[PDB]
């Protein structure tokens, strides 16, 4: 398509709405309750430019760019004065119930509301009423629980029901004493709760575990990681402060594990931080322990290892590929052993073999979203593989998508397409020993045993 | 040669964006000459990574616009939260600018396998000998997980799943403690009822204390009450 | 004359720094870490701690003097006015080592400069003794539960 | 219509100049809010354009800057060349009262720029610092050698791949240096340093010059400066909009407030920040009092080769204001940092009603001690010619005879509400001229205090913009937006849009400028420092030719220059 | 003998000539500390103190430590703001972070300038811990003294008001 922002022209996806094909040519438009994932619904209304009707128009129309299309020949401007002044009232409404918490707030340094309160250039308190408060739960070991600082975005309950497929966490109350999240004191119950912390853009949700110990973002080392939990392979930015592992947050990788992880990888960390970990070599002698450092260990070891007639290597799948490999030269090829069960390992080497020699295409983690019909077979995904489980659900939620593109209604208006789709939803067959997180969405559950399955 | 991929996972140790290295922490990173005052007031050295392409400092690269794809945090002006990913990417919510980080080791073979012939017979629940069912949990059959003290709070406890007419038989109700042996090992759970499970089967979680996932489709020997 | 005669400082003069307490008399600083990173030289270390009503605190607060060039930015970085600068100036040391000031050395029994700023009389966050709707401008909370419409 | 927006200066006649000369293709004017027109340069046509603006009806005739840029790292590079580096030349007309910045741009590979040593003989040193910082070669240039650096230094340090922290200490480093400095006077080489009678050393600040003498007269000399590099610029790319204001500070350290005005002011332009009034009186009645405070230190100096008691009631009077007696760090983007204390006016009004009788003394200190007329008039002089070549600015440019004072010719801070005289001298820069215009500039100060005292304006001292940082402290402490607004200030910084901004005061030792880039971040992407005591550490070894080496220290102590503000 | 080693120590710490080797704009003020508004009342070799005050560079440190080499026993330093402590706000390529990092260092002065006064502190410090260490008579075991930090601390912690910085 074609675009005019600011009287410069512009080529942009024609099936993207306004606000993220104007997020992706690096124009600055404020919003809440907009999420890439999550599609667009219309409700903080930060988001507004100004639609022209054509190239001459004046006047212009005050619209929301999520929920405006990038249509061909669409003539909008961002900088406009009114648009400014609209973009500026909606931060400074928000603003108006917002409580003084900001030092005392974990999101802060971190916060959405906080970067668009600044980007709108809203700094001047004008409200001088009384701010409404709210009491807040108890959200479980992970999760704390702030809502004086919500901004009614809605982007929790359409994450956690809509998207993660949750059933305990909502939206109560009416014309500005909504509340949300559980309809009583409780653990959150899914899976992949521990997205709130960074869905929600302010200090509503945030890491009870980063809580504990905490230090501000400006002050973290982060690095790029991959999260060491199970198989899939979710990319991690762990960050740390004074020497211990601080915080997991998430890592964007559009192939793998785009916006979300779950809540294994998010919040098991904390064995890092442990003060029984080995810090310094210790070769025992009799009943002693004498400390080692690099060069001794060494020494006495590669001393002890020359004398030994065979040694052999026990790896792990814990360890990386460099290691094993370290492992296995040191010891030689066929003095290895992987360090798992011979049932364990002929499951993962015909599971090897069925991926890489048996001509089918296994598709990354996102891609799994775009599949039709789904059969699960003897795999507990949501305990064991838990992103797939919910690529699992975006891929059912598909046939919504579907029937709402028969009918012209665009991919990120997310409301219609859950309109339209009401409860009609693509094939999915589980099988498992017992009962599944998965089947409140599985066409079919088996349980049986696996021989049966 | 299988694992030759391993070489484009990431850039080596030498890579540079227009000279310098990444930057592991942001540029606003505090108390560099207080962080470690109490040891001593003498700032230390900074750590040398020689291993890889970034650098144990904020003297370093982490521009949106870098064409690398191992990103160690997002962060642009103006946008501190979550949402600075969004300069991070070619367009909003794709892939990430200059490719996702990560290699897939091999394709899509050519040809496909054989048909497997060996079709397993219909479980058979034989008397005095309990077909293990693995039971996973996400917060608990993951090793390392279950070391992180915030799971302690958060795992169930272990609970030994039965059928209703196993439990019937056994004359075991919902909460009455039964030991079993495996590996001349007494070992006593609390007994879970479970519907779904079928009989003959033996519900337990694997990967807990002193449940290994090893047990998984292993018999089990004289199940009683404790 | 010195230091038979006292030197006259003015009272917004920039010597050595203090941690302060409100007026009921618990330490003002709430670990926030604004003072620390708008710290031009880094010599401010600090880390929040929670007590059990929810109050943060920090855990240790050190301030490396052998570092400090005395500018006032962490006094004017604070918004609970905990961290000043008093008029003080004799704080030299035989060690290095010794002006390494931590939280016991620069924690003052009173408010200093400002003498009735109290930052968790406006916060939202519920602290003991200061419930939700009792900080200033406040509501008391209405429940979801609640018959009016 | 604001003094901070974005323009492109096309009405600018030396661009239509330019164009009438070299067509409308040689060059590429951008558009930056500078205040001056910017004109990319193709590298072959520089000695033309400069040879083309030297000769001009109204030609300019001083090179006020030359300095290097690595733009590997600008991201916003929108209607620009292409460039890795690039060089820029800030030129400027008296007669005009303009200036023009021409850019040449560089690749990576290929870094050499024609030298302009022989248009401007000032440009040497400034060619090479950027030859040192940068690594930016220029071609017949004599000695193209390191001036902020030992010759045994790797790297260039304002390069983007340069970590700015210090390095591991090493006493083997320290061994190796003493042993190179300290059979410099056993070993010397005397071609390296541009020379060609005996060698000696020498050892407002400590540094060395080479000096070549016959007999007692100075055959030539050779001045060693970057002993007292801080590496300011390179820090102002590791700080903030907002912490930086003490480096600021401690760049020409007898200046404080002077020297945060430009900073401050070119952050204010970046920013779009029109301060008001009583902000401007405020920046204007301190950066006056520091120039009082920095004059009498100069005039005191030069006397003895009493005096120090005023000097405690200018810092008393400063100290009573900020809070700090000579690094004050008061100054903020878009104010100061706190509101003028309740008894500031009595103190000031003490002040000025002691200093005429100080000011008629130093008078006649000055004018009555005919030993010091003799012992200073004819003191390594120089015309207007050599002035203007030379970049010298302040006090010896108007002991020339050339009226130009920046306080009058560009106003800035609301300099024009007041009613002050600019001292000229009468063609000659002697020793006794530019002490006597040091003394005219003290009673001018002092009539700029009167009329601050007199005429106060009662109001903000921070702006109304939402870029003012810090935002004002109690609002701070009772709202959530201003809280969030100091939160994100003080913490990550405050977010200029990207763009070039320029500021030029007149400092207590000539004209200090800021000449700041910004690639829309909460730090610097370059911050260049040009300062007065540079160019008049550069003249020199032009002026003390065939002159004795006594006459040398006079004319050291008559400069009125700061080594920190030589190597900045 | 007991009351000679005093003695000694007593004409040590009662004459004492700084060698006031200053670099930057700490040397200003203790040019201005000499005036007679502040009356705090030569060459390394009969100097017996050396007041290290200023920002000491890599091209300054090999002067530095020469002169502090030419100096002769009983030799003293002090150093004089954030600078010479630490290397101050410069933590820059060309700035050695400290100057204790090729010198000893007697007494260490925080400040940005610190004001004339705290360096007569510094000398009642250094003069103090002259007089309670002990050196042999003729041809060294410094004492260690309580750190003023801890010694002034039950002062600066009974400190409740102070002036607010609206008044003057
Ligand atoms: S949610 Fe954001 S704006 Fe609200 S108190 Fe926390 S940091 Fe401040
Ligand atoms: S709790 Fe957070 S995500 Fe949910 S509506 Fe409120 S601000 Fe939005
Ligand atoms: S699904 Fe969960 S445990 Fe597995 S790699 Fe991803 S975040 Fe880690
Ligand atoms: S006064 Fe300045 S240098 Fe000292 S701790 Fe505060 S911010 Fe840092
Ligand atoms: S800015 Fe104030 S409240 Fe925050 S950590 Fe520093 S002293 Fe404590
Ligand atoms: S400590 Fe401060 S006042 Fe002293 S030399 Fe260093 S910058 Fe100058
Ligand atoms: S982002 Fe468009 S209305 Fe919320």
């Amino acid at each position: 398509a074609t675009i005019h922002v600011d009287g410069k022209e512009y080529e942009v996806n024609g099936a993207d709405n306004l606000l993220e094909a104007c997020l992706s040519l690096g124009l600055d438009i404020p919003y809440f309750c907009w999420h890439p994932a999550l599609g667009s619904v219309g409700a903080c209304r930060q988001c507004a430019v100004k639609q022209y009707q054509n190239a001459e128009d004046t006047r212009g129309r005050l619209v929301m760019s999520c929920m405006t299309p990038a249509s061909d020949g669409t003539f909008i401007s961002i900088d406009d004065e009114e648009a400014k002044q609209f973009r500026e009232s909606v931060v400074e409404w928000l603003m108006t119930n917002h409580p003084h918490d900001c030092p005392v707030c974990e999101e802060g340094g971190n916060c959405h509301l906080q970067d668009m309160t600044v980007m709108t250039g809203h700094s001047f308190r004008r409200y001088r009423f009384t701010k409404r408060t709210h009491r807040n739960q108890d959200l479980g070991p992970f999760i704390s629980h702030e809502m004086n600082r919500c901004i009614a975005c809605y982007r929790c309950v359409r994450y956690y029901k809509d998207y993660a497929g949750g059933t305990d966490l909502g939206v109560y109350g009416a014309h500005d004493n909504v509340y949300f999240g559980r309809p009583e004191d409780g653990t959150l119950e899914s899976e992949f709760s521990g997205n709130l912390v960074e869905i929600c853009p302010t200090g509503v949700f945030t890491d009870k575990t980063h809580s504990e110990r905490y230090n501000r973002k400006w002050d973290m080392q982060f690095a790029p990681s991959i999260c060491q939990q199970c198989s899939i392979g979710c990319n991690i930015s762990p960050g740390e402060r004074y020497g211990e592992l601080r915080r997991i947050e998430n890592r964007y990788n559009g192939t793998v594990n785009h916006y979300f992880l779950c809540d294994r990888g998010r919040f098991g960390y904390g064995y890092v931080n442990l003060k029984d970990r080995p810090r310094q070599p210790v070769q025992r002698r009799g009943d002693d322990f004498i400390t080692l450092n690099a060069e001794q260990a060494m020494q006495g070891a590669a001393d002890i290892l020359r004398q030994s007639k065979k040694v052999i290597g026990i790896g792990s799948p814990r360890a990386s590929v460099e290691s094993n490999f370290a492992l296995r030269e040191l010891v030689g090829e066929e003095n290895f052993y992987t360090g798992i069960a011979h049932g364990e390992q002929e499951r993962l080497q015909l599971a090897l073999k069925v991926l890489r020699e048996g001509g089918i295409y296994t598709p990354a983690l996102r891609e799994i979203e775009s599949y039709d019909a789904v059969l699960v077979l003897g795999e507990d995904v949501t305990q064991t593989g838990a992103r797939v489980a919910l690529a699992v659900r975006q891929a059912v939620k598909g046939k919504a998508r579907e029937m709402a593109a028969a009918q012209k209604v665009a991919d990120w208006q997310i409301a219609a397409i859950l309109n339209i789709g009401q409860r009609a939803k693509h094939p999915l067959f589980v099988t498992n020993v017992d009962d599944t997180r998965l089947d409140d969405i599985a066409a079919w559950t088996y349980r049986a045993p696996v021989e049966d399955q | 040669p299988e694992l030759a991929g391993i070489k484009d996972a990431a850039p080596d140790a030498t890579f540079r964006i227009r000279g310098q290295k990444l930057a592991r922490e942001p540029h606003r990173y505090s108390g560099r000459t207080a962080m470690r005052a109490n040891i001593s007031v003498h700032e230390p050295r900074q750590p040398q990574d020689i291993d890889t392409m970034f650098t144990f400092s904020m003297e370093g690269n982490n521009q949106p616009t870098a064409h690398r794809s191992q990103v160690p945090f997002a962060w642009a002006p103006g946008w501190n939260s979550p949402q600075a990913w969004n300069k991070f990417q070619d367009e909003v919510g794709g892939k990430l600018r200059f490719g996702d980080p990560g290699v897939r080791l091999f394709e899509t073979s050519e040809n496909g396998l054989d048909y497997f012939t060996s079709v397993p017979a219909r479980f058979q629940p034989q008397d005095g000998k309990w077909r293990i069912a693995p039971y996973y949990h996400l917060f608990g059959s993951d090793e390392l997980s279950q070391r992180a003290p915030v799971f302690q709070s958060r795992m169930p406890q272990p609970y030994i799943k039965l059928n209703p007419a196993d439990a019937a038989k056994l004359g075991v109700n919902a909460g009455t403690r039964v030991s079993f042996s495996y590996d001349g090992n007494t070992v006593t759970l609390p007994v879970e009822i479970a519907e779904g499970l079928t009989a003959g089967q033996v519900g337990l979680p694997m990967g807990m204390s002193g449940i290994a996932p090893v047990l998984a489709g292993a018999h089990l020997e004289d199940l009683k009450e404790a | 004359m010195y230091p038979e005669e006292p030197v006259y400082l003015p009272p917004r003069y920039r010597g050595r720094i203090v941690l302060t307490r409100d007026p009921d008399g618990e330490e003002r600083c709430v670990a926030c870490n604004l003072c620390a990173v708008a710290c031009p030289v880094g010599c401010i270390s600090l880390q929040k701690a929670e007590t059990k009503d929810g109050r943060w605190y920090p855990e240790f607060f050190r301030i490396n003097f052998s570092r400090c060039i005395f500018c006032g930015l962490c006094e004017e970085a604070c918004p609970t006015t905990a961290i000043q600068l008093t008029p003080d100036f004799e704080m030299g040391e035989y060690k290095r080592q010794d002006l390494v000031y931590e939280k016991e050395d620069l924690l003052i029994s009173g408010p200093g400069k400002y003498p009735e700023y109290n930052f968790y009389r406006m916060a939202g966050m519920a602290i003991d003794g200061k419930d939700k709707g009792e900080a200033e401008n406040e509501a008391k909370p209405i429940d979801v539960k609640s018959l009016l419409p | 219509e604001p003094a901070w927006q974005t323009r492109d200066h096309l009405d600018d006649p030396v661009i239509g100049e330019l164009r009438n000369r070299f067509g409308p293709d040689a060059f590429t004017v951008q558009a930056t809010r500078t205040g001056v027109p910017v004109v990319w340069i193709k590298r072959e046509q520089l000695l033309e354009v400069g040879d083309f603006l030297k000769k001009l009806p109204k030609p300019y005739v001083m090179l006020f800057d030359l300095h290097g840029m690595d733009e590997r790292l600008r991201t916003h590079r929108e209607g620009l060349p292409a460039a890795d580096f690039s060089v820029f030349y800030h030129l400027i007309s008296i007669d005009r009262n303009r200036d023009i910045m021409l850019k040449v741009a560089l690749a990576e590979n290929d870094l050499h720029v024609p030298t302009f040593t022989k248009l401007f003989p000032n440009a040497n040193w400034y060619e090479r610092e950027t030859w040192d910082l940068f690594g930016i070669t220029f071609d017949g240039h004599p000695n193209l050698r390191r001036i902020m650096m030992p010759q045994t230094w790797k790297g260039h340090p304002l390069r983007k791949d340069y970590p700015a922290r210090a390095t591991e200490f090493s006493p083997f480093e320290l061994t190796k240096a003493k042993q190179d400095l300290e059979m410099e006077a056993l070993t010397f080489k005397p071609e390296e340093w541009g020379m060609k009678f005996m060698f000696l050393n020498l050892g407002h600040g400590a540094f060395r010059i080479v000096l070549q003498l016959d007999g007692e007269e100075i055959v030539d000399c050779v001045p060693d400066i970057g002993y007292h590099h801080r590496g300011a610029e390179k820090m102002g790319e590791r700080q903030s909009w907002h912490s930086y204001i003490p480096y600021t500070d401690r760049i020409e350290y007898l200046g404080g407030c002077v020297n945060e005005m430009p900073y401050v002011l070119a952050v204010e332009k970046l920013a779009g920040i029109t301060v008001p009034d009583r902000v401007n009186v405020i920046r204007v009645m301190l950066s006056e009092l520091f120039r009082i405070n920095s004059h009498l230190l100069y005039i005191s100096t030069f006397i003895q080769d009493f005096a120090f008691t005023d000097r405690q009631k200018i810092y008393d009077l400063v100290e009573a204001i900020t809070g700090f007696r000579m690094h004050p760090a008061w100054f903020r983007i878009g104010g100061v940092a706190h509101d003028l204390p309740r008894g500031w006016d009595r103190l000031l009004r003490e002040f000025l009603d002691w200093m005429p009788k100080r000011l008629a003394s130093y008078e006649k200190a000055a004018l009555q001690n005919t030993i010091l007329k003799g012992r200073s008039q004819g003191v390594a002089a120089y015309g207007a010619k050599e002035a203007l070549e030379w970049g010298t600015t302040g006090a010896g440019l108007r002991a020339t005879g050339i009226d130009f004072d920046v306080r009058k010719a560009r106003p800035y801070s609301g300099y024009e509400n007041f009613d002050f005289e600019i001292p000229v001298g009468g063609g000659v820069s002697d020793c006794y001229t530019r002490v006597m215009l040091k003394v005219e500039e003290l009673r001018q100060s002092l009539r700029i205090l009167e009329q601050c005292l007199n005429n106060m304006p009662e109001g903000p001292f921070k702006a109304d913009h939402p870029l003012t940082t810090p935002p004002p402290k109690e609002r701070t402490l009772q709202h959530i937006e201003t809280l969030i607004t100091h939160f994100l200030q003080v913490s990550w910084g405050p977010v200029m849009p990207a763009n070039e901004s320029f500021q030029m005061i007149e400092a207590t030792k000539g004209i200090n400028s800021y000449y700041l880039t910004s690639d829309g971040s909460t730090m610097s992407y370059r911050t260049r420092i040009r300062t007065p005591s540079y160019a008049h550490l550069q003249q020199i070894p032009a002026a003390i030719r065939g002159s004795l080496v006594s006459d040398l220290i006079v004319y050291l102590g008559s400069i009125d220059f700061v080594m920190s503000d030589v190597d900045r | 003998m007991g009351k000679l080693n005093d003695m000694v120590n007593w004409g040590r710490k009662n004459s004492i000539w700084p060698y006031n080797f200053g670099l930057s704009c700490c040397y200003v003020e203790m040019v201005t500390s000499f005036t007679a508004v502040h009356d705090v009342a030569a060459s390394p070799r009969q100097a017996d103190l050396m007041v290290v005050a200023g920002t000491c560079f890599t091209k300054m440190a090999p002067v530095i430590q020469r002169l502090y080499d030419q100096m002769l026993e009983p030799k003293w330093v002090i150093s004089m703001g954030a600078c010479a402590n630490s290397g101050g706000m410069y933590d820059i390529y060309s700035v050695v972070q400290g100057v204790d990092k090729f010198i000893p260092v007697d007494v260490y002065i925080p400040g940005c300038p610190p004001r004339p006064e705290a360096y007569m502190q510094a000398l009642m410090l250094l003069q103090e811990s002259i007089g309670k260490e002990r050196r042999p008579l003729s041809w060294v075991y410094r004492a260690n003294m309580q750190s003023e930090r801890e010694r002034k601390r039950g002062e600066r912690i009974a400190v409740t008001n102070l002036r607010t910085p609206d008044e003057i």
